[PDB]
C-alpha cells in the first residue's frame, strides 16, 4: 500500500535473546511497510532529499530510487535481564519500538 | 492517571510513583520469593497491560525450569501479588 | 497562523476535508500510467509551489477557503 | 551491493526548480543505495530496531522486512532563490545533500 | 576572504569553512555576493575567477548572471 | 580500552581494526551458504549474549586478536 506502521511482535525466545532477557517475553515492535510514492504526505516528516529524490524517481527509475518507509521515531521499552548473575530492572531501553514511520 | 506502585530493589518507603502512564510490575521466582518490583514503561505494549490486576498468563520462560512469574497490570499499588492462569 | 480548510482528495487522507496553511493540488505520472489527481494541505515545503510544471508533477497552492477543489491542472508532454 | 553513499546530480531544470532557484543550476546530491544484511556494520549507525529487525527476517522472510539503506544525515548547501520578485539568498538550505548513510 | 552584499566592515566578508567566493549579476546590476558552502560540489566553484560557464537559467528572460571562485577577492568582477 | 582484532567482514578497511572487543558472527540465511564475519565491537554488546540459533550466532572476546581463528556453530 503505503508507508504504514504494520505491526510485528518479538518473540525474544525465538531469536535467542530469551538466555539474558527474564522479561518480557517479548514486545510489540513496529515495522514500517509500504512504499513512498509521490506526493509524499507531511504526517511522514519528509526530508528535502528525500522529497528531490522521488522527484527525480519519477522523470527515469533508473537514476534514481524511490524513497524507503523507515521508523522516524524509536521508543524505549521496559525489560528484566540478567547482570552476572543478578536479576537487573531497565526502565528505558532505548530505540526498541517504533511510534512514527516516515520516508527518508 | 499517574500510578503509584509497589518498588523493591522519587521513591519512599517501598513505593514509587510511576509517571507518564507506566503501569506496574512485578517479578517473583516460585517457595515463591519477589524479587523485584516498580515501573513498567507502557510502550513495551505487550498488550498496552490495560488489566486490573497481574495475571501470569503466559507460561513461565524456560530459564531456570520455569520459576520467573511476571505480570503487570494498570491499577494503582497492584504489582502487590499475582495471579495465575 | 491563520490555517485554512482544504479538500482532502489523497489516499493519506483521513477526512473529506483537512486544514492546513495552504491548500495543495499535486498531478503525478510520468509516463507508463494514467495521471493521478490529488488533492490536500500543506503545512511545511512551500518550496514545491514554486515549482515550473514539468512532464511528470505540477504543483498548485492557494490561500482561501476550499480553494483546491476544483482546480485543475496538466502536465507537459 | 552493501550501504553506500553513491552519487546523485539534481539539475533543477529537470524537477522544474529552475522557476525559482537562481543559484545553483544543480548541485551534486547523494542517495544511499544498497542492502542491509547481517551482521549490520556500525559504520552504518544502525539502531536497537534495524537489528532486531533483520535478526527476524533471517528467521522468515515473510513475517518481517530487512532494514533500508537511508541518508542518516544531511547537510545545507548554498542558494540564490527568488522571494515574490526579490533574490533571496540563504547559507543553510537545509537536508539537500547526504554526508552518511545507514541503515534503519 | 570574499566581498559581502547581503541585506565584515563595509563590502567585505571573511568566508570560512571552505566556503568560496560567489557573485550574482543580471546582465548589468550587481545583485548578491558574499560566501558560498561547498558542500553540493559544484564544479564551478572550484574555479579561480568568476567565470560564467554554465547556461543562465531562462528566468527572468536570461538576465541571471551567476559564477563562484575558490582564490581571494576574486568575486569582485566576472 | 582498545584492542586490536582481526577484520574479515565486506565492510572492512584493513586486516585488523580497532575496537572494545573482537566480534565473530556466523549468519545462515535458509538455503544458502554460512557466512563467517569477523571484525570488531564498540557498542551493543548485549548481543553478545545471545544463544545460538538456527540462523545468527553471536561471539565476542576482550583479548588481542582474539578473534583470529574462532568456528562457530548453529543450532539445527
Amino acid at each position: 500500500n503505503y508507508c504504514k506502521r504494520t505491526p510485528l511482535y518479538i518473540d525474544f525466545k525465538e531469536i535467542g535473546w530469551d538466555s539474558w532477557i527474564i522479561a518480557p517475553p517479548g514486545y510489540e515492535a513496529y515495522e514500517c511497510r509500504g512504499v513512498c510514492n509521490y506526493p509524499l504526505a507531511e504526517h511522514l516528516t519528509p526530508t528535502k532529499h528525500a522529497i528531490i529524490q522521488a522527484l527525480v524517481h519519477l522523470k527515469n527509475s533508473q537514476k534514481a530510487s524511490k524513497a524507503c518507509c523507515v521508523p522516524t521515531k524509536l521508543e524505549p521499552i521496559s525489560i528484566l535481564y540478567l547482570d552476572k548473575g543478578v536479576v537487573t530492572y531497565k526502565f528505558k531501553y532505548e530505540g526498541m519500538a517504533v511510534s512514527e514511520c516516515g520516508c527518508r | 492517571q499517574e500510578r503509584l506502585c509497589a518498588f523493591k530493589d522519587s521513591h519512599e518507603n517501598g513505593t514509587i510513583l510511576c509517571s507518564k502512564g507506566s503501569t506496574c510490575y512485578g517479578l517473583w521466582e516460585k517457595d515463591i520469593n519477589l524479587v523485584k518490583q516498580g515501573c513498567w514503561s507502557h510502550i513495551g505494549d505487550p498488550q498496552e497491560c490495560h488489566y486490573e490486576e497481574c495475571v501470569v498468563t503466559t507460561t513461565p520462560p524456560s530459564i531456570q525450569n520455569g520459576t520467573y512469574r511476571f505480570c503487570c497490570c494498570s491499577t494503582d499499588l497492584c504489582n502487590v501479588n499475582f495471579t495465575e492462569n | 497562523g491563520p490555517l485554512v480548510t482544504c479538500t482532502c482528495e489523497s489516499p493519506h487522507c483521513k477526512g473529506p476535508t483537512c486544514r492546513g496553511a495552504w491548500c495543495t493540488v499535486v498531478l503525478v505520472r510520468e509516463e507508463g500510467r494514467h495521471p493521478q489527481e490529488h488533492r490536500g494541505c500543506g503545512n511545511l515545503h512551500r518550496e514545491l509551489c514554486r515549482g515550473r510544471p514539468t512532464e511528470f508533477v505540477n504543483h498548485y497552492c492557494c490561500d482561501s477557503h476550499l480553494c483546491n477543489h476544483n482546480v485543475s491542472l496538466v502536465l507537459e508532454a
